[PDB]
RNA sequence: GAUUGACCCUU
RNA sequence: GCGGUAAUUCCAGCUCCAAUAGCGUAUAUUAAAGUUGUUGCAGUUAAAAAGCUCGUAGUUGAACUUUGGGCCCGGUUGGCCGGUCGGAUUUCCAACGGGGCCUUUCCUUCUGGCUAACCUUGAGCUUGGCGAACCAGGACUUUUACUUUGAAAAAAUUAGAGUGUUCAAAGCAGGCGUAUUGCUCGAAUAUAUUAGCAUGGAAUAAUAGAAUAGGACGUUUGGUUCUAUUUUGUUGGUUUCUAGGACCAUCGUAAUGAUUAAUAGGGACGGUCGGGGGCAUCAGUAUUCAAUUGUCAGAGGUGAAAUUCUUGGAUUUAUUGAAGACUAACUACUGCGAAAGCAUUUGCCAAGGACGUUUUCAUUAAUCAAGAACGAAAGUUAGGGGAUCGAAGAUGAUCAGAUACCGUCGUAGUCUUAACCAUAAACUAUGCCGACUAGGGAUCGGGUGGUGUUUUUUUAAUGACCCACUCGGCACCUUACGAGAAAUCAAAGUCUUUGGGUUCUGGGGGGAGUAUGGUCGCAAGGCUGAAACUUAAAGGAAUU
RNA sequence: GGAUAGUGGCCUACCAUGGUUUCAACGGGUAACGGGGAAUAAGGGUUCGAUUCCGGAGAGGGAGCCUGAGAAACGGCUACC
């Protein structure tokens, strides 16, 4: 018979199972749970503000050896800290102190890119100006 | 236990088939059986059948042909409408020119292209083609 | 089959095709019903009064003989048991099983075998409480039953 | 095998099968008029008797329960019926 | 039937 | 995945490939996802069949009751008919739910009004027999589910007879005069689950009838309750079948009156069968240890070895005795049990399958949330027991180290009695029930049969074997009918030709059987049981 | 019986453990106003619907009321944080 029941009043049953059996999706469990608005760091949102706070020493995964800097940064509405990554060559220029970045997700729905181990967010905004239009040199971060 | 007499008939119809052979006993010859072979054997899918009679339910004899591809039974009897007919059909059945859903309505066990002529609907019993 | 077993036995009389039986047989009808009264006025139960009728006599049933079977003949005559002839043969199989287990608490066969032949008792007697031939809020109690059968 | 006459089987096969598997299932027991040596006492007894069947008169058992059928007793005329 | 434990680099 | 002094991937020279006034990003969501699977997944080995049974709710549940025969219609063809230079339908003999007749097969009382399918010829659209196709009152679609026909998702959509906002997205506009007149089509069509309504239908599933007759009609039959419609002088009142009904006697009618007995299930009986279970209790050697004379210096152990016992006699040999455990060879692709498990005799106690049955019941059944019974070993609490073996530990050795393997001891334990525990690779890693599909050498419990062998009498008879062979088991033996990823599988088949019934479980790997909250437990722990976070594999068959 | 504009445990006196519940009551959560309704199929549809239309609710939160046909009205009053 196929495992599951066939009878013409089987209906709450197929309901029941169903309901119990969808608990074993990731996205509806989460969903359903409201794991974004509880313990997701953005709180379930696109992008987050932040401020870039200090040095950490960590290191990258396969295959490197660089240990420069990879942002520390505390939200303003959680108050959470998260690593982002700085996503262009040059990240000297605007990592300098205390900076407001703007910061996105990698992608992947909360998970690691690369060969970056344990960070999740890239900047995308350095105090309100873009960070490819400071790589690409077409706008200027705020001197005076 | 036995359930579904007119699922077993079709099930011995459709396993004797396959195998090639040209006669089939069936066990216990339903009322339901009775009409459904007869619609079977309207449409040209098996010839001749026998009742045995025993006094407790009756046996059944299929003559079958080569013509027969799949019987088969829709349980449970799904509650069938006019709108749920071409549904059906175009669920489980070859092609729109041969094959033939069953259907148990007021006016008897009939297919679905006599149905649909009657313009009548009913409850689903099964398929041939 | 064997609702309380593994076995898948098919075992059963293969009843003749003739329902007006069996032309060899020169006994009258109110005869068979007769000695059908007469056997269970001496006490025996429907399958007894049949078997014996089968056998020390020539008589194929008494459904073919006469116009009814054993036990509607004598629910007819005001011979019916209290209770049904398996009921009670359920619940005396239970009894002699509770007697044995008193003495041998360390049976655990005999305790699972005690649940089994319980269970078909219940189901049996919800079975003809539902028919009536049982009153309502009958129920098999161990202790009510010992009298119950004897 | 591919074609063969179940409505109309052989005598022999149907024999050969056991008594359920039958197009129409019969009982392969029987019933037998005995009758003891001396007094002809005629009594008819069932094959598979289950029961010490004897007759009212005196001490002449006719037939020996068994697991199938019943072994009647060494002096007794049995007729098939 | 003894003692033979280990061996940092990419498809 | 690229980059490690020769980068088609980084930063630049690059045809600027692709979309384009847009394009790239991030989060969520949708299809792909048959990776939620009613349609439609998977569970032997990839994640997944609860250890095993019982059982309530739920889901599901054998067959049977009116089936078949004859005339008339709005309404399906190429149409000798070409009458209208393809709407033209008579012999139209190729078919129909529904309205009527015969086939034992009728469209609800009893009283009326148009006066109910009409017994009623007025020299050629009728004064009285019978009702439901409107209305009156008591009555029934005993009850559904089901299934075509109308307010039903009040408003824009679905495509539009049509419509130039620059075409188009869009709104509903718009179009034409003998142009001084003026006229006008049209803005409707699908109901967005279920529900309530009215209507036709009877297939598909019935507790309901009537059985220990307080069952159905009786114009024929004598007896108790509210209106009085017949009046004599008036809204209160009496009486002879009452109009709307409750017990009476079959003078008084109808074939008064119970479907099979499912290779469904329960029960009874019969002869059996089994290492199924529980008790009193029997026996067997062995192990260990003890009671004696004899014996000699080694002996038990290991791959050479050494804690060890030993001329106060060790091991080896007496005749024995005691204890506790176990039940060898028989012993098997053999048996029984729901599993765990169960192998010495006798008895007792209850139980069970299979088979046989021309016994009985009659659908009592299948699977099963909650809820329960049993459940190897180890472990726990006490009391017994304590031979052997032996987690711990003691100890000799090999070893780089050896608190391991190997050697000798050795508590707990191993054995029982009460009470817990409730786990196992509790495995066939394969849920249960039902059906159906190449064929066989065999085997166990029965065992239709074959005037086939032995002690007795080779010349009746109660053995056992040998051969046809049914039935129910444990299993086996060669392509594939088929299945599968394969290994392999007569089931893991009858699954994209996808639905017999039903329970449980799984949804990439880890974190993790963890945390937390319950709950059971003396404890050990058991059952239920996550998230954060991390991750691109981890896995399944061995192809070279 | 009272109060209502009106039925009604909406409240008052006496009389029961009556009513709901595994066909899931009660409790908890909702980053839940509900419906009409976007995105797909002749059937797999899964999400979303604060938001142009309809029905609700509220006018910082609770409470109370006058006038008024109509209000517990807050661009009307009477009382804290």
């Amino acid at each position: 018979g196929k495992g599951k029941p066939r009878g013409l009043n089987s209906a709450r049953k197929l309901r029941v199972h169903r309901r119990n059996n969808r608990w074993a999706e990731n996205n509806y469990k989460k969903r359903l749970l409201g794991t974004a608005f509880k313990s997701s760091p953005f709180g379930g949102s696109s992008h987050a503000k932040g401020i870039v706070l200090e040095k950490l020493g960590i290191e990258s995964k396969q295959p490197n050896s660089a240990i420069r800097k990879c942002v520390r940064v505390q939200l303003i509405k959680n108050g959470k800290k998260v690593t982002a990554f700085v996503p262009n060559d040059g990240c000297l220029n605007f990592v300098d102190e205390n900076d407001e970045v703007l910061l996105a997700g990698f992608g992947r729905k909360g998970k690691a890119k690369g060969d970056i181990p344990g960070v999740r967010f890239k900047v995308v905004k350095v105090s309100g100006v873009s960070l490819l239009a400071l790589w690409k040199e077409k706008k200027e971060k705020p001197r005076s | 236990t036995r359930s579904s007499v007119l699922a077993d008939a079709l099930n011995a119809i459709n396993n004797a088939e396959k195998t090639g052979k040209r006669q089939v006993l069936i066990r216990p010859s339903s009322k339901v059986i009775i009409k459904f072979l007869q619609v079977m054997q309207k449409h040209g899918y098996i010839g001749e059948f026998e009742y045995i009679d025993d006094h407790r339910s009756g046996k059944i004899v299929v003559q079958l042909n080569g013509r027969l591809n799949k019987c088969g039974v829709i349980s449970p009897r799904f509650n069938v409408k006019i709108g749920d007919i071409e549904k059906w059909t175009a669920n489980l059945l070859p092609a729109r020119q041969f094959g033939y859903v069953i259907l148990t309505t007021s006016a008897g066990i009939m297919d679905h292209e006599e149905a649909r002529r009657k313009h009548v609907s009913g409850k689903i019993l099964g398929f041939v083609y | 089959g064997r609702m309380h077993s593994a076995g898948k036995g098919i075992s059963s009389s293969a009843i003749p095709y003739s329902r007006n039986a069996p032309a060899w047989f020169k006994l009258s009808s109110e005869s068979v019903i007769e000695q059908i009264v007469k056997y269970a006025r001496k006490g025996l139960t429907p399958s007894q009064i049949g078997v014996l009728l089968r056998d020390a006599h020539g008589v194929t049933q008494a459904r073919v003989i006469t116009g009814n079977k054993i036990m509607r003949i004598l629910k007819s005559n005001g011979l019916a048991p209290e209770i049904p002839e398996d009921l009670y043969y359920l619940i005396k199989k239970a009894v002699s099983v509770r007697k044995h287990l008193e003495r041998n608490r360390k049976d655990k066969d005999a305790k699972f075998r005690l649940i089994l032949i319980e269970s078909r008792i219940h189901r049996l007697a919800r079975y003809y409480r539902t028919v009536a031939v049982l009153p309502p809020n009958w129920k098999y109690e161990s202790a009510t039953a010992s009298a119950l059968v004897n | 095998v591919l074609v063969q006459d179940l409505l109309h089987p052989t005598a022999a096969s149907e024999a050969r099968k056991h008594k359920l598997k039958t197009l129409v299932q019969g009982p392969r027991s029987y019933f037998l008029d005995v009758k003891c040596p001396g007094c002809l006492n005629i009594t008819t007894v069932f094959s598979h008797a289950q029961t010490a069947v004897t007759c009212e008169s005196c001490s002449t058992i006719l037939c020996t329960p068994t697991g199938g059928k019943a072994k009647l007793s060494e002096g007794t005329s049995f007729r098939r019926k």
